[PDB]
């Protein structure tokens, strides 16, 4: 297929909800080596977040009877080896996204949303699979860095881009560095940086940013139960 | 529980 039909292919599946189908297209497109534009990062970005999240989900779902089941043998054996399979499917998903990043997607970025947005997704999927492994948790903070530098520099405080990092950094901090600390302070301040600014909304993103600005606040909250 | 980008 051609660069249009891919994508117009990517749309189709989104809307069936077949995933899988609308990844390998949107994959096909990076891999023509031509950058991306705003739509098509969008829907490579909600392809693999749904093929990832159901192995995400699964995974967490057959770990939980995995411990539920100690002291039943045969039970958290049989737990124990499908976990360790969709484990294996989630591994090569993170690398599938990695490899992409880091090929084609990372290089070609020529504008400062699409660095932000690709490292932020580099450290997303390391994020993924430091849930599953590790030392590899370095390499999902050095990505959100490098994006957290690069977003305050050259962003609004109200960009989607920007709050959407601050959001998935905390967490990071929170669950994968075990650090509710530098995660909150994070979160305040994304926070309460974008709600000085509401003024710098724009009609194209103000659902966007005002929703992950909510995001913000309710894990605030939680982190304070 | 705690809300990322990536969720939901």
């Amino acid at each position: 297929m051609d660069k249009n039909e891919l994508v117009q292919k990517a749309k189709l599946a989104e809307q069936a909800e077949r995933y899988d189908d609308m990844a390998a297209c949107m994959k096909s497109v990076t891999e023509q080596g031509a950058e991306l534009s705003n739509e098509e990062r969008n829907l490579l970005s909600v392809a693999y977040k749904n093929v990832v999240g159901a192995r995400r989900s699964s995974w967490r779902v057959v770990s939980s009877i995995e411990q539920k089941t100690e002291g039943a043998e045969k039970k958290q054996q049989m737990a124990r080896e499908y976990r360790e399979k969709i484990e294996t499917e989630l591994r090569d998903i993170c690398n599938d996204v990695l490899s992409l990043l880091e090929k084609f997607l990372i290089p070609n970025a020529s504008q400062a949303e699409s660095k932000v947005f690709y490292l932020k997704m580099k450290g997303d999927y390391y994020r993924y699979l430091a849930e599953v492994a590790k030392g590899i948790v370095d390499q999902s903070q050095q990505a959100y860095q490098e994006a957290f530098e690069i977003s305050k520099k050259e962003m609004q405080p109200t960009h989607p881009i920007r709050l959407g990092l601050a959001l998935n950094f905390s967490v990071f901090y929170y669950e994968i560095l075990n650090s509710p600390e530098k995660a909150c302070s994070l979160a305040k301040t994304a926070f309460d940086e974008a709600i000085a600014e509401l003024d710098t909304l724009s009609e194209e993103s103000y659902k966007d940013s005002t929703l992950i600005m909510q995001l913000l606040r309710d894990n605030l909250t939680l982190w304070t139960s | 529980a705690r809300k990322s980008t990536g969720g939901k």
